[PDB]
RNA sequence: CCUACUUCACAAAGCGCCUUCUAAAUGAUAUCAUCUCAACUUAAUACCCACACCCAAGAACAGGGUU
């Protein structure tokens, strides 16, 4: 599992529902999805950074080529941060 | 960090749209900023094969300003292939027949002289007035700072500025002006 | 001594004042203390480290591989404490030396994966009309190292 | 963008830099809104590239292109 | 100053004559420029000085009136030309291409139809050699010819 | 371009015919004056653009007509 990200191993569909259920478990309010940064909105190669927020402050943000994909992948990023299986985590101790 | 592979690559290699004011600026400094942005040389990811250039929208390009007498002294030359078709026109005549061509030729000069120059030049959009089409105004991100410090006239001086400036000398009491 | 507000009077660069070293060394002491708490409490994820191995600096993290163009005089599978670490950072802080970090502060430890040689490389010389044509085939020895661990100590 | 905290250590041999990430404020965000020649011309104008990129190549170039290139990461 | 008011009765009337500012930081000079530490500290930008040293119709006053030294009187002359042609003096009229740093009058400059080879290239003059002695806050010096 | 003339005759031609669109005041530096490498003010249109048979279209291919 070295070099493999979470959802290249545990494949899921609709991470937004799993995320809102998880924050329901943590007794945190449902996230607000806000379009933080965007470039080339009307062209064939856009970019959108969508940030998931919880009570005035963001839990995560993620990029994408459209707002739906960006929201979905930001949901995946927030699931990674909540589960602690981040790209920044401590490596395995052998 | 912690993105998936395809969105992380898409975020790294996406191209951005930069607005560039062009009033009271020289065409050369605008061309420097524009060509640095068009080659992708303003990006740490840069490589000449990767084609990581950006879009530059230089507006108000009919109010550029050559430093010096260049408006009567810089000449743009071309030659239609037919015998006797050598056309030399000053910067004034070229700025009157087409008020876009000066900055375009400057940028075309500053770009590297390879086959990517035409695609880089097609990424760039020039507009002569304050008017920009709506389909481009929906894509801009950063308004680049103007390289030349714009000077200001007597009219744009406030009272406090000329009062804070001390006035220097005795005029003779009897002088006609 | 006095020059009025004029274009060449004041410098174009913005005026900046450096703080006097008293409260600046107080600020430095609290920052070093608080980073030391982050180190001792495990407030780091994985660490990266710029490490001056054989003749060149490598941006080394854990779990990864390096190719080195010489015999290292070690059989395969022995571990190594790479001295001359010269930058070590995490998600929130870095520690860079002058020009190195102390051996009590950073432990970077690697394993010798393999001892190969390079692909056969061509050295061909040719001066024209002088009949000058020489050809040599070289294969340079190489060792590949697996960086295992980059751990840090709370000594600041 | 500029906010980090530098500090020389006590004996003055190492430089400790501290740099947390700046999170985007909620107030700085927007809500989510809810033939053959003409083909080359349309694609060129839509992707802001020249026409020359879109014409195909001969079989010799199609065969030298590596089909299973080495993939890293 | 004084004004010649005519209406036929014609008279000359003295009205509203200024004086020195209350303190010069470096007195005992010969010119106001030398007296206010502006010997090498102005440009074509600052139309405060250049507004002081001119008639209300864009002309200058003679050196016998303003008391300037020859060097900075010529400097103020060239800066008047450079500031008028750059469009910085819009209220000093007698009664469109943007410029700045224009040394020569734009009506009498011939275009460089044949610039020479690399060792004899006819350059375009930018700025003026009177302002050569300014204070150099730039790492590389002024290029007066482009 | 072929109505006439001429070589000549389902037409091509000419000798034939038709068409061709730097300068004035004002003015400072140098209070007069001074055209000012001083400031100002004033004195390209058009043309072109959606099988097969015959052809004023044509080397082939193309092009026009086939009611």
């Amino acid at each position: 599992m070295t070099g493999k990200e979470l959802f290249e191993m545990w494949k899921i569909i609709n991470p937004m529902g799993l995320l809102v259920e998880e924050l329901k478990k943590r007794n945190v309010s449902a996230p607000e999805s806000r379009l933080t940064r965007q470039s080339g909105g009307t062209t064939a190669l856009p970019l959108y950074f969508v940030g998931l927020y919880c009570d005035k402050k963001l839990i995560a943000e993620g990029p994408g080529e459209t707002v739906l994909v960006a929201e979905e992948e930001a949901a995946r990023v927030a699931l990674r941060k909540l589960y602690g299986f981040t790209e920044n985590r401590r490596p395995w101790n052998y | 960090s912690s993105f998936s592979r395809a969105p992380q690559q898409w975020a790294t290699f996406a191209r951005i749209w930069y607005l560039l004011d062009g009033k009271m600026q020289p065409p050369g400094k605008l061309a420097a900023m524009a060509s640095i942005r068009l080659q992708g040389l303003h990006k740490p990811v840069y490589h000449a094969l990767s084609d990581c250039g950006d879009h530059v929208v230089i507006m108000n390009t009919r109010h550029i300003a050559f430093s010096g007498n260049k408006w009567e002294q810089k000449v743009y030359s071309s030659h239609t292939g037919y015998p006797g078709g050598f056309r030399q026109v000053t910067a004034a005549q070229l700025h009157l027949r087409d008020p876009v061509a000066i900055v375009k030729l400057a940028i075309y000069g500053m770009l590297p002289k390879n086959l990517h120059r035409r695609t880089m030049m097609e990424r760039l959009h020039l507009f002569p007035d304050e008017y920009i089409p709506e389909d481009i105004l929906k894509n801009l991100v950063e308004e680049l700072p103007q390289p030349r410090k714009i000077p200001k006239r007597l009219d744009e001086y406030t009272q406090e500025e000329i009062d804070a400036f001390p006035r220097l000398w005795t005029p003779p009491e009897d002088y006609r002006l | 001594g006095y020059v009025p507000k004029t274009s060449l009077s004041s410098p174009p660069w913005p005026e900046v004042v450096l703080p006097d070293p008293v409260e600046e060394t107080r600020h430095h002491a609290e920052v070093v203390k608080k980073v030391n708490e982050m180190i001792v409490t495990g407030q780091y994820g994985r660490l990266f480290a710029v490490v001056h191995f054989a003749s060149r600096q490598w941006k080394v993290t854990s779990e990864d591989l390096i190719l080195i163009g010489n015999e290292l005089d070690l059989a395969c599978g022995e571990r190594i404490r790479l001295e001359k670490v010269l930058l070590v950072g995490a998600d929130n802080f870095t520690l860079l030396g002058k020009p190195l970090l102390g051996k009590d502060l950073v432990r970077v430890e690697a394993t010798v994966i393999e001892k190969t040689e390079s692909w056969p490389r061509i050295i061909m010389r040719f001066r024209k009309r002088k009949n000058f044509k020489k050809k040599r085939i070289v294969t340079t020895p190489q060792t590949v190292l697996r960086i295992n661990s980059i751990e840090i100590a709370p000594c600041l | 963008n500029c906010n980090v905290e530098l500090a020389l250590t006590s004996d003055g041999r190492t430089i400790v830099c501290y740099h947390p990430s700046v999170d985007i404020p909620y107030e700085h965000t927007k809500p989510i809104p809810r033939e053959e020649g003409p083909m080359i011309e349309q694609l060129s104008k839509m992707f802001f590239t020249t026409k020359h990129r879109w014409y195909p190549h001969g079989r010799y170039h199609r065969c030298r292109k590596n089909l299973n290139p080495p993939k890293d990461r | 100053f004084r004004e010649v008011v005519e209406t036929t009765i014609i008279e000359g009337r003295i009205t509203a004559t200024p004086k020195e500012s209350p303190n010069p930081p470096n007195p005992s000079g010969q010119c106001p420029i030398c007296r206010w530490n502006l010997k090498h500290k102005y440009n074509y930008d600052d139309v405060l000085l250049l507004s002081q040293f001119i008639r209300p119709h864009g002309g200058m006053l003679p050196r016998k009136i303003t008391g300037l030294c020859q060097e900075e009187h010529r400097k103020i002359e060239e800066c008047v030309k450079m500031a008028h042609r750059a469009g910085l003096l819009p209220n000093h009229r007698p009664r469109q291409l943007n410029r700045y740093l224009t040394r020569w009058a734009p009506g009498s400059v011939k275009p460089i139809y044949k610039k020479g080879p690399r060792w004899n290239r006819v350059r375009m003059p930018v700025g003026s050699p009177l302002l050569r002695d300014n204070v150099c806050y730039s790492r590389t010096p002024w290029k007066l010819y482009h």
